[PDB]
């Protein structure tokens, strides 16, 4: 579901992922930096640029 | 919040003053816990500590 | 038992006087050495504490010339009481009209 | 082990905001502005809730439940 | 009199005599705690 | 002159460099030849003045002139200790089974406040742990959490695991004793914040007790503290001994406040000035620049005190200060009892 979210939007919210996979913050937190970074008033983005 | 300083002359060497309202507010509430251990034991006759 | 008087010293001289009081902090001392100290006829004033452990201070008046030294403390805790009821309706009157403006 | 309900210094009201915390963590907000939002003004609160660890879902883990 | 004691895993109500066994049912965990008591205790808030 | 000399010791508190100086109160009559400061209570009437700037739900700011430092710390410390509320006091506990301790939790429960009215309370004699129903409260709290019966298949929260998982004080129940129930209306005891967090169970864990709160003051022990910070500070007064005008008008905005050095364009230049010297918090940074010393002189108004009360929402502070005056007074008036007695 990260990555799905991931590819159709670039900016990913942490509490939006969390709501809806009802998961815990420590393995929202863990899936979210496995593969994106944080940017201050812009959520989550993806660590690489697009390719 | 530590203040250096001198008050009541309670602290003439390396001793500090603690606030009574911190010390019941929880501040360095500690817990000491201690374990008491008893043995019942079967001896070589058929009998054993009850 | 509260509030509880001694002379200077055996001969009884009334010019020298400590109060020693009970169930008090440095709160009440120092609010009537204050308010006391802006008399006149007092030579010294001055409020201690005896040991943080036990709640009681001792005030200690000398007057200039043949004062009891009770009138002294009697004069300095009407004023401090009637400065109370002052700022009291002072206080009282301030948020009063405070919130009649508000609302 | 967990928040406690009164500040140290002051005394504040604390306990209660430890939530709200952590929301703003789980949320975009970072310390600073999270703390200054949650009305801390004074840095005793702020070190309260920041200098905080949260030990009492690890002790739950535990229990015998 | 029964007597109950609690598992240190399966955390259900056994009811054993003296001089038996300590064990537990569906399991075979050795550790055996005692309940909290009934009586009324008063704490200081201080 | 001599006269500015005196006249600056005997009203403003300057901050030095390295050390603050005039910080005694010297208004008594002998101390000063030409000023006659004995005690008028006509001239104390007329100079005396209370201007509330800020009054808003637990929280209050206002300025008292004319009094002293010595009654200043006198109401301050009333507040913070001798002004009597209900606190948690005894605690009977009936099986509980949670992690936390039984003594951290009734120290938790102690700290928690009571929005209770302490006037219409008494405080409760020596002995008698029974409580009667004029100087006891009761709030009974039963809590036992358990496993959902509907929830997600993998449920990794605890919120959708588990019902009643973080027992907060909004669980406390107040159980009236005799006319109580009439006597206060239903919705008036209840805890303050009302979203306190006591603690966390798991299913299986059960936390019941019963909570005696009686009467007490702060001395005794800091949950009886109704006020959470009650302070006062020193009006600042901010003046600058030369005009200071170009970028060294931007450098004492940089160094004081935001709030209090303000600069304006009277001829093309920008020359600064004092605005409000209330929000100024003298950080002495203005030390800092060489030149820039010089030019300033902080300074502290000896009668005039910005009092600051932010209660825990037990009272409003206004009442809060009316009680500790009156606190004061029933001292005053004990005492001059007991010297009539005496005499
Ligand atoms: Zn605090
Ligand atoms: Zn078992």
């Amino acid at each position: 579901f990260v990555m799905w979210k991931f590819t159709q939007s670039r900016w990913v919210v942490r509490k939006e992922v969390a709501t809806v996979t009802k998961l815990c913050a420590e393995d929202v937190k863990d899936f979210l930096e496995h593969m994106a970074v944080v940017r201050i008033n812009k959520g989550w983005e993806f660590i690489l640029p697009y390719d | 919040t530590v203040a250096v300083m001198s008050y009541s002359g309670y602290d003439i060497e390396d001793a500090l003053v603690l606030n009574k309202a911190s010390l019941d507010r929880g501040f360095g509430r500690c817990l000491v816990y201690k374990n008491a251990k008893c043995t019942l034991k079967r001896y070589t006759n058929q009998t054993f500590d009850k | 038992k509260t509030a509880l008087e001694m002379v200077q010293a055996a001969g009884t001289d009334r010019h020298c006087v400590t109060f020693v009081l009970h169930e008090e902090d440095h709160t009440l001392g120092n609010s009537l050495r204050y308010m006391i100290m802006k008399n006149p006829e007092v030579e010294f004033c001055g409020y201690t504490t005896t040991h943080p452990s036990e709640s009681k201070i001792n005030l200690r008046i000398q007057t200039r010339g043949t004062l009891p030294a009770v009138e002294p403390f009697q004069r300095g805790l009407n004023e401090l009481m009637n400065v109370c009821q002052h700022v009291l309706d002072k206080f009282e009157a301030s948020i009063k009209d405070y919130k009649d403006q508000k609302a | 082990m967990i928040i406690p309900v009164r500040c140290f210094t002051c005394g504040k009201i604390v306990g209660n905001k430890w939530e709200a915390y952590l929301g703003l963590l789980q949320a975009e907000y970072t310390e600073g502005d999270a703390l200054d939002a949650l009305g801390l003004k004074r840095y005793c609160c702020r070190r309260m809730l920041l200098a905080h660890v949260d030990l009492i879902e690890k002790l739950l883990n535990y229990a015998p439940l | 009199q029964p007597m109950i004691y609690i598992c240190g895993e399966c955390h259900t109500e056994n009811e054993i005599k003296s001089r038996d066994p300590i064990r537990c049912r569906e399991c075979g965990y050795r550790i055996m705690y005692k309940k909290r008591t009934k009586r009324l205790v008063v704490f200081d808030a201080r | 002159a001599a006269s500015q000399a005196v006249e600056e010791m005997r009203s403003r508190v300057v901050l030095g460099e390295f050390g603050v100086r005039n910080v005694h109160t010297t208004d008594f009559p002998g101390n000063y030849s030409g000023y006659d400061d004995a005690w008028d209570q006509d001239r104390f009437e007329k100079n005396f003045r209370v201007d509330v700037v800020h009054m808003d739900e637990n929280s209050l700011e206002f300025d008292m002139v004319g009094i002293d430092a010595a009654i200043a710390n006198a109401f301050r410390r009333i507040l913070l200790a001798e002004v009597p509320t209900m606190a948690v006091e005894k605690v009977l506990v009936y099986n509980n089974t949670s992690i936390v301790q039984d003594e951290i939790l009734a120290h938790r429960l102690g700290l928690i406040p009571i929005h209770a009215d302490p006037r219409l309370f008494e405080y409760r004699n020596q002995g008698d742990e029974e409580g009667t129903e004029i100087d006891t409260l009761q709030f009974r709290l039963q809590v036992r959490c358990t496993r959902n019966p509907h929830a997600a298949k993998d449920s990794s929260d605890p919120n959708e695991l588990y019902v009643n998982h973080k027992v907060y004080t909004r669980h406390m129940t107040w159980i009236p004793l005799g006319n109580q129930a009439d006597l206060f209306p239903e919705g008036t005891i209840r805890p303050v914040h009302d979203d306190i967090l006591i603690a966390q169970l798991r299913p299986g864990q059960e936390i019941d007790l019963l909570m005696h709160c009686v009467k007490g003051i702060g001395k005794d022990h800091a949950k009886f503290s109704p006020v959470a910070t009650a302070s006062y500070r020193l009006l600042p007064d901010i003046t600058l001994l030369e005009p200071v005008e170009g970028e060294a008008a931007e450098e004492l905005s940089r160094c004081f406040s935001p709030g209090v050095i303000e600069v304006q364009e009277v001829q093309g230049k920008k020359v600064a000035r004092v605005a409000n010297p209330r929000l100024d918090t003298f950080s002495r940074e203005i030390f800092r620049n060489e030149k820039l010393k010089k030019v300033v002189r902080l300074a502290r108004v000896r009668d005039h005190y910005i009092f600051s009360v932010e209660s825990t929402g037990v009272l409003p502070p206004d009442v809060l200060v009316s009680e500790a005056i009156k606190v004061l007074m029933g001292k005053c008036r004990r005492f001059l009892d007991e010297l009539d007695a005496v005499q």
